């Protein structure tokens, strides 16, 4: 009793809105289940087999994407300037963090 | 007695599609994916709604909802009736067998903290403190403003005491107790660093005249004794004529809202609270300063009352207590602004961190007293009880006439005036310290330098005056920052016949040294001689610099076409560009973008003081300035403007 | 003890649903980077999950709608954000996947999902819309939501109700996009330099050695609107989990391991020199150690990459092109810093901090200046011991090089040793702070930052005040006998009579503290409470917090602290006949707030003098922003005279409400603008009893 | 009373003095300070 | 018990007997790894 | 392993761990820790 | 922490010994008094605990027997004549007590004394 949506649909040649109107938006829809399918692909678990490893990659690619979009002619975005300032300050901070410990010796 | 309803919930075995290799168990909820632990937006909501059950009802607040902490756990009736008809899946049998075990076992370590008397001691201490301060500290029985208020330091002291006593009496629960004391002090969202700060020992307090200094420590002790079991709070003081009042005010309430049978009292010495099962905790008074306090067993507090003028020959027992392994010498004090600097303790701020805290109402600069104005208590605001006899004056002129150190006191006259006049510092102390300490070695990182030197000379053409110094700076670009290669603060010999050449010889000597230290680095040196003082004298300096340098890098001068003239003179006129130059400098300096060369050159500032240290003393006057002006302007020139030439 | 309340099991059900939805958003953020040919395999799963999220609303929709209008809580705010971000990004990614298998190109799939061709959808317009002047701000960053919610909190006595709960729906529309993920924060909208509202209380509560907070607040990373998540990643993570995979029930789990071992047996480090370098070059240096560590890290990354490629080839047959490979050409032409910030999908962002610390800290550093970092508490303890022990008891000017060069060489020979002896003998307390600050500023930039619990908490704390005010405005309209006095056919007489009868007495200067407290209690906002805690604090402190966070000019704090310090009829009565809360002839933000402080002072002093003259009334001067709801749909507004801050009908006098608290048929209430007419109507009721 | 206000606003501006202005706005603190001074001078 | 034996080091005796000996009411868990031993101990001791 | 590696070692328990380490590492000959007049396990290990 | 149980058990077990317990300045000996008599009266009966302040403590036995811990901390008298001392538990000999070495050297002459 109280079946899920995956035993309900059984057909996947359609658009999302049709299925919405046919299974979840009908007045007679019993809607008596909540079960989120596992969407991670095995072709990705076999290489990143750890939530920490799946999060480090998910953050590295996020940083890459945020670098690529900010690097017709508007160019007047505060986020590009913020990323530039952050990169410059990070470079200048690591600069005075290796030399400072070179001096202390 | 059983607490709230958040630690008794049933299983709610919804479902999971994640492999057991990933799933984690959050207490109070089922078993969810591992990604729900690196997301604080969930692991900080699912954990706060748990410890919001251990918190008693006398600690939620004063208007928090009748039955629950509405600000954390409240669902509208419509939403409750809507999520009621929401039904998850049902866990598979082979998966529900271990899931229920994991769930009811990860929750047992909470229904086990709610029972241990070691934690019940802390809960009782905090709840009694709250319920007994509700009506301000008085002779109540413990059975329009009507609720008492702890000022800021009266709360910092309570936190310093409670967090340490919890970390000491509860070591096996150093995680379930931090995130409970957070909820009990209404201090969540607080990183573990700024809470572990309260775990440290020997945190000195400097308090103004009265501020309920003594009125607060006696209830603190009375509740920290009759709640915990196995601590001996040492309470030293000044001359022991002041400690007997503490005796009486502790034992009056300690016997007032409790039974006298458990109140053990000997005159002039220790006081002891006994518990109905062979337990006793005392407040043994180290005020004798002779014996009975050298051997330490469970002191852990050492409530030193007044460390302003330390008691004679009583520092030996204190320093011996500092050797005890679990002692947190609270070190209360009272600088009543009658001296404003208990330099016996105030010198601690020199080399230390997170040690002492001052409850001050006037800053270092006595002009921005309005910084801490809305914080000064309203009870201590009494005046002559008459604004004016007959006068119509605004609050500004009234407070000017009625200044009296802004607190009816007789604070130090001089220095920072009474009318603030929008006076503030400009360069942060932190950037200043880094300017002093981190100095790139330019002679060995020459590849990082731009091939142009910029020099500014800000001349003074008098002698035998303190403002008669000539400032010289030679700077350049280092990466995208600015670095100082040389500094001079030069003082004319009196009645020389050649002041411009003396100044020129000074700058040429500086340049030469900079050039020799970095051979082949520079293609150009650009020189600006400020001409505000004397155009002719500035021109003469440029001419001598020009000639002397003629004995490679090309030498260019900034030129100026004075108003109404067609002539280009080799001087610089400082006017409209001052404000932009200063503004840019301040921003660059504060962000770490201006520095001094490790091998910075100075002939004139070498024997008495470090040149960078000397420059920084001038710079800290931003709100004799020849050096500061030369440095700021040399940098502005290295920055961007109109072209200077040959 | 068996019966547990429904709003307790409902909260657990909502927490479970929040966990499921957070997991789903994680899977979504993963599929936005996997190869499309593999993502298309999970097309039915993604479609089913989007269907489930759609069906999850339309049930929580009315519940969360009735919640947003009555006392939001930090649970149903993050729940709304996540159920919106899922319903958004799931459908967006599904559209981007169904666009695939039609064009069949990958480099244009990672420009749709990862958003490389968008017009930067991180901008918004707030238009606070106060009284007198409608100031408008734009929400670009994460701290720009804190600095707007604190502004709307401070300017709450000046802002209409439905003009604020319509500028909060414009903040939530941005938060759904920025903090809606709740799992990772894009580097664009995160400025850790700007301090938050809870790291201002840190400095107020922790120890300050002089150094007023205005100067301590500028050396902070604020660590609360974004966190660090402390991700750790082992070395041989691929070889560990290879003999244990989801499918692979065949012996292919052995041939895959064989190919892994066979391929294992089978950063632009050349750019460090252009950085600033000090000291001697011959021999070991910090730069050399850093280069060696980075070379080791790059070698581990390359080995992991080739092993992953070989394993995917041997197991499934096709080498997949994920985001880090389809755009792998842009990971080659990367500078040292641009590839140090990002990078290390094999290593961890903590391994780079390890490679830096192992380079800056060797056995040759020093005896001192090394123990203060490993124990910054023993240093201050020793300093305290030391303090206690000390307090217990010419001519011949040369032109050529041979002389000026020699004198400059001597001067630099002295000065290079001068500061070198400064950094070692003195300046230990300054170095122990500079290094522990640069290290924090580094770890905050390199570690994986996720999200902080601040925004969905302060948003709720701010919105609850306006929700409660709009709720009290409309809950009293439906009551028993209403005596609405905003129409004045015969009220001038009773207003002037009471104003004259009250202006005849002095303010009783023995009551000025009890008036200053009730002034700082009305003026303060709903966010910074600090006065209804169990360990309460004086209302002046709860106001200092709320007024110092939003940077207020110092020349206005005296106008606030010294407002009722002076209290004749001048500066006493400011309201006209019916224009009590009217800001018609005032524009701006500060001169529009002075006019509100004046009305609040007039109300407080008039109520005090009315309690003093006509002793019959009690006149508990209350505020509707308090009285949070109990277990369900009950608010129990006690009797008193509420300010309500609404320029439409400000003063609401609840003289006799009910013996249980609610507002029903025995709840005669008096609406009015003016204060003295309110007091007259209260007198006409409370006196003949 | 407005004429008295117009006279006082004319005789009392911000430039009058630091002293001789606080004794009018508080003729009690002046005598209290005088008592303190007398007691301190007669003490030693 | 640690048992120091590289063949089957960790031996968890969760419920042995009310008198001490090892007989029919003496469910024991053999394992090499430690965390699996702890999981098997949890699956027994928790539902009691 | 994940559910246990999520917590710190509680540095208030390090003596009760060092003792149970010196008690496992020690051998059976030099007992010196189960006598009536026992000695700390570090001494029973120093002997062995 | 160890010598007080040693004494408490070496008194209430043997019969006929008088353990002398000297120390530094006598401000440190009264703590020994209290920590001996608290347990000696704790895990035993107070009737057999004979105690005089600042001086000897005596344990009595149910058959006309008594063994004491007479305190030579006074360093003046009551310790020169030795009968059954045999222990002389000198606590801190780091800095010997002023003018207290004469009684110690006299105790060294006693035939059955083991000055610990
Ligand atoms: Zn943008
Ligand atoms: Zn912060």
């Amino acid at each position: 009793t109280l079946r899920d949506t995956i035993p309900d649909c059984a057909l996947r040649s359609q658009t999302l809105e049709s299925l919405d109107a046919r299974y979840v938006s009908r007045d007679g829809a019993h809607d008596a289940a909540v079960w989120f399918e596992d969407m991670t692909p095995a072709e990705l678990e076999v290489v990143f087999p750890t939530t920490d490893a799946k999060l480090n990659y998910l953050s590295r690619t996020q940083r890459l994407a945020s670098l690529l979009t900010y690097a017709t002619p508007d160019t007047a975005c505060v986020h590009g300037e913020l990323l530039a300032r952050k990169r410059e300050r990070f470079a200048a901070v690591i600069n005075r963090f290796l030399d400072l410990h070179q001096i202390l010796r | 007695t059983m607490g709230g309803d958040a630690l008794r919930v049933p299983f709610l075995d919804f479902a999971t599609a994640t492999p057991k290799r990933h799933q984690t168990v959050v207490p109070g909820v089922g078993t969810l994916h591992d990604c729900c632990e690196h997301s604080p937006l969930f692991s900080a909501v699912a954990r706060r709604l748990l410890f919001n059950s251990l918190v008693p009802a006398q600690l939620k607040g004063r208007d928090f909802g009748g039955d629950h902490t509405a600000k954390l756990e409240f669902l509208a009736p419509e939403l409750v009736r809507a999520v009621a008809r929401l039904r998850f899946k049902e866990c598979a049998p082979a998966d529900v067998v271990p899931q229920r075990n994991a769930y009811y076992s990860v929750l047992n370590t909470f229904q086990a903290l709610h029972r241990s008397e070691a934690f019940r001691q802390l809960v009782h201490f905090v709840r009694d403190f709250a319920q007994l301060l509700k009506t301000s500290f008085r002779a109540s029985s413990l059975t329009g403003r009507t609720y008492g208020t702890l000022e800021l330091f009266q709360k910092m002291i309570l936190m310093h005491a409670t967090y340490f006593l919890a970390a000491v009496l509860l070591g096996d629960h150093a995680e379930q107790v931090n995130t409970f004391l957070r909820l009990v002090f209404e201090i969540p969202l607080f990183s573990d660093a700024a809470v572990r700060h309260f775990r440290q020992r020997a945190t000195v307090f400097l308090v103004p005249r009265r501020h309920g200094k003594t009125w607060f420590l006696v209830p603190l002790i009375a509740l920290s004794l009759a709640s915990f079991r196995g601590i001996k709070i040492g309470y030293t003081a000044h001359i022991r004529k002041a400690t007997e009042p503490v005796f009486e005010e502790i034992d009056a309430c300690l016997r007032g809202w409790f039974g006298s049978a458990r109140v053990d009292h000997v005159k002039g010495e220790t006081i002891s609270f006994s518990f109905p099962d062979g337990s006793r905790s005392t407040i043994v008074f180290a005020s004798s300063h002779n014996t009975n306090g050298i051997r330490g067993q469970d002191f852990n507090l050492l409530f030193v009352d007044e460390a302003n003028f330390i008691r004679p020959d009583a520092v030996q027992t204190i320093m011996g207590f500092l050797n005890q392994a679990n002692c947190k010498i609270i070190f209360v004090s009272s600088t009543n602004t009658g001296k404003a600097s208990t330099s016996f303790l105030y010198n601690l701020r020199g080399a230390a961190d997170e040690l002492l805290n001052v409850v001050t109402y006037i800053c270092d600069d006595h002009m921005p007293r309005v910084v801490t104005h809305t914080n000064a208590t309203a009870c201590s605001c009494y005046i002559l009880n008459k604004p004016v006899f007959i006068t119509m004056d605004g609050a500004v002129r009234r407070t000017a006439d009625l200044f009296l150190a802004d607190s009816f006191m007789q604070e130090i006259i001089g220095g920072q005036a009474r009318e603030t006049g929008d006076d503030r510092p400009v360069l942060t102390k932190s950037a200043g310290e880094r300017f002093l300490l981190y100095r790139p070695s330019t002679t060995t990182n020459s590849g990082l330098m731009a091939p142009d030197l910029y020099v500014y000379v800000d001349p003074a053409f008098t002698a035998n005056t303190r403002a008669s110094g000539t400032g010289v700076a030679v700077v350049g670009r280092y990466r995208d920052d600015y670095i100082i290669f040389a500094l001079e603060h030069f003082f004319l010999r009196a009645l020389t016949g050649s002041a411009p050449a003396d100044i020129a010889r000074c700058v040429v000597h500086s340049l030469t040294q900079v050039l020799a230290l970095h051979p082949g680095a520079f293609r150009g040196v650009r020189v600006a001689v400020e001409g505000n003082s004397s155009q002719d004298s500035a021109v003469a300096i440029a001419t001598h610099v020009h000639t002397e340098m003629h004995r490679g890098p090309e030498l260019l001068f900034y030129h100026c076409e004075p108003p109404g003239s067609a002539v280009l003179y080799p001087f610089f006129l400082l006017n409209k560009q001052k404000t932009p130059a200063f503004e840019h400098f301040i921003k660059k300096f504060n962000s770490g973008g201006v520095m001094a060369s490790q091998e910075i050159v100075s002939a004139t500032v070498r024997l008495q003081t470090d040149p960078v240290e000397y420059l920084l003393e001038q710079l800290n006057n931003l709100t004799s300035d020849d050096l500061m002006v030369a440095v700021i302007m040399a940098i502005y020139l290295a920055a961007q403007a109109g072209p200077p030439h040959t | 003890a068996a019966p547990v309340s429904e709003p307790t099991v409902a909260r657990q059900k909502l927490l479970a649903l929040l966990g499921q939805v957070q997991t789903y958003v994680f899977q979504i953020e993963l599929l936005r980077r996997c190869d499309p040919h593999i993502g298309r395999g999970k097309l039915p799963q993604l479609k089913l999950n989007a269907l489930q999220v759609r069906a999850l609303r339309r049930r929580l929709r009315p519940g969360l709608e009735a919640q947003a209008g009555a006392f939001l809580t930090p649970l149903s705010v993050t729940l709304e954000l996540l159920l919106e971000y899922a319903w958004r990004e799931g459908e967006r990614l599904l559209g981007s996947l169904e666009t695939f298998a039609t064009a069949g190109d990958v480099a244009a799939f990672f420009t749709e999902t990862m958003g490389l061709a968008r017009p930067c959808p991180y901008h918004q317009r707030v238009r606070l819309d106060t009284y007198g002047g409608t100031v408008h701000m734009e929400l670009c960053f994460l701290h720009d939501v804190e600095n707007f919610l604190k502004q709307l909190n401070y300017c709450h006595l000046i802002t209409p109700s439905r003009g604020a709960t319509a500028a909060l729906e414009r903040v939530r529309e941005f938060m759904v996009g920025a903090v809606g993920s709740g799992l990772i924060v894009p580097p664009e909208l995160s400025d850790p330099s700007h301090p938050c509202a809870v790291c201002f209380e840190e400095l107020c509560v922790t120890a300050n050695q002089g150094a007023t907070i205005a100067s301590r607040l500028a050396d902070r990373i604020c660590n609360h609107v974004t966190q660090q998540a402390q991700v750790r990643l082992d070395a041989n993570e691929l070889r560990r989990y290879l003999p244990h995979a989801a499918g692979l029930s065949d012996a292919d789990r052995a041939r895959a391991l064989s190919v892994l071992d066979h391929a294992l047996a089978r950063y632009a480090i050349s750019e460090l020199q252009f950085w600033l370098a000090s000291g001697d070059r011959a021999g070991q240096t910090t730069m050399d150690a850093f280069a060696s560590n980075l070379t080791a890290l790059a070698r581990r990354e390359l080995q992991q990459e080739t092993a992953a490629v070989a394993v995917e080839l041997a197991l499934f047959g096709r080498r997949a092109e994920h985001f880090d490979r389809a755009f792998g050409s842009h990971l080659a032409a990367l500078d040292m810093v641009d590839a140090l910030i990002i990078g290390g999908q094999a290593t961890s962002p903590d391994d780079q901090i390890e490679a830096l610390i192992r380079a800056c800290y060797d056995h040759h550093l020093t005896t001192p200046l090394l123990r203060r970092l490993v124990s910054p508490e023993q240093c201050d303890e020793e300093a305290l011991r030391r303090v206690l022990a000390r307090m217990g008891a010419g001519g011949q000017g040369p032109e050529t090089w041979g002389d000026i060069a020699t004198q400059a060489a001597a001067d630099v020979r002295e000065r290079r040793r001068l500061y070198a002896d400064r950094l070692t003998k003195r300046s230990l307390a300054s170095l122990g702070r500079c290094v522990r600050e640069q290290r924090g500023e580094l770890e905050k930039m390199l570690r994986v930052s996720v999200h902080g619990e601040v925004l969905p908490a302060t948003f709720a704390a701010v919105a609850n005040g306006f929700a409660a005010r709009a709720r009290f405005c409309a809950l009293t309209a439906g009551a028993g006998t209403v005596i609405d006095n905003r129409s004045a056919p015969g009220v001038f007489d009773a207003h002037r009579f009471m104003r004259a009868s009250l202006l005849r007495h002095q303010v009783d200067p023995a009551l000025l503290p009890s008036i200053t407290h009730r002034f700082f209690e009305l003026v303060n906002g709903p966010l910074f409470d600090h006065s209804t805690h169990s360990f309460a604090q004086p209302p002046n402190t709860a106001l200092y917090y709320s007024v110092e966070n939003v940077g207020l000019l110092p020349h206005l704090k005296e106008e606030l602290a010294r407002f009722i310090m002076g209290a004749s009829g001048a500066d006493w009565a400011v309201s006209e006949f019916q224009r009590f809360y009217c800001f018609d002839g005032i524009s701006g933000i500060t001169p529009t707030q002075r006019a509100a402080w004046r009305y609040i002072r007039e109300l407080i002093i008039a109520t005090t003098l009315f309690a003093s003259v006509y002793r019959c009334g009690e006149l508990e001067l209350r505020r509707p922003d308090c009285s949070r709801p109990t277990s369900e749909g009950r608010y129990r507004y006690p009797p008193g005279v509420y300010l309500t801050y609404d320029s439409d009908c400000p003063l609401v006098a609840i003289v006799e409400s009910a013996p249980d608290g609610c507002i029903g048929p025995r709840s005669v209430v008096v609406y009015d603008r003016d204060v003295f007419s309110i007091l007259y109507s209260v007198l006409q009721h409370l006196a003949p009893r």
